[PDB]
């Protein structure tokens, strides 16, 4: 079938656009990173990584 | 003509097969609260009163 | 089950879950105790014999 | 990460949700029990009228 959408209709019938973004957060490979900026690296010391 | 707030008017329904699923029709329903029961299993249960 | 949807299902049966735990624990921690005084019992009974 | 784009009704915006049924939830689009991520959703009656 198919919704009617009128400007006369009231709110709750007028059309809503969605749009949904699903993530993959778990432990594999990165794919996309956020903004942050790589550094050097550090052995055998007691550090945060 | 909906009763005024200080004098409310309370009707009883009897016996019936209610569906409480067209009332989306009726009234554009905006919002949908409820306590207990939840919307999604409300049309499968029989009520007392 | 039947009357509520899965969403706040869950915290319900969290909520009672975690009682039934709490309420059986009790019954063993008990259990030991008796079956400890029990033993102690049975081996004065041992060296009477 | 994926993103999902569509337009619904105003009244069917509460059925995107794990554990929900309906029209909508139950024919067209349904989530899983443990999505993770996020919706948007905003009023296009400027746009469909």
């Amino acid at each position: 079938q198919s919704y009617g959408f009128r400007p006369t209709y009231g709110v709750g019938h007028q059309p809503y656009r969605v749009v949904v973004l699903s993530f993959e957060l778990l432990h594999a490979p990165a794919t996309v990173c956020g903004p942050k900026k790589s550094t050097n690296l550090v052995k055998n010391k007691c550090v945060n990584f | 003509r909906f009763a005024s707030v200080y004098a409310w008017n309370r009707k009883r329904i009897s016996n019936c097969v209610a569906d409480y699923s067209v009332l989306y029709n009726f009234a554009p329903f905006f919002a949908f609260k409820c306590y207990g029961v939840s919307p999604t299993k409300l049309n499968d249960l029989c009520f007392t009163n | 089950l039947s009357r509520l949807d899965p969403p706040e299902a869950e915290v319900q049966i969290d909520r009672l879950i975690t009682g039934r735990l709490q309420s059986l624990q009790t019954y063993v921690t008990q259990q030991l105790i008796r079956a400890a005084e029990i033993r102690a019992s049975a081996n004065l009974a041992a060296t009477k014999m | 990460v994926y993103a999902d784009s569509f337009v619904i009704r105003g009244n069917e915006v509460s059925q995107i949700a794990p554990g929900q049924t309906g029209n909508i939830a139950d024919y067209n689009y349904k989530l899983p029990d443990d999505f993770t991520g996020c919706v948007i959703a905003w009023n296009s009656n400027k746009l469909d009228s």
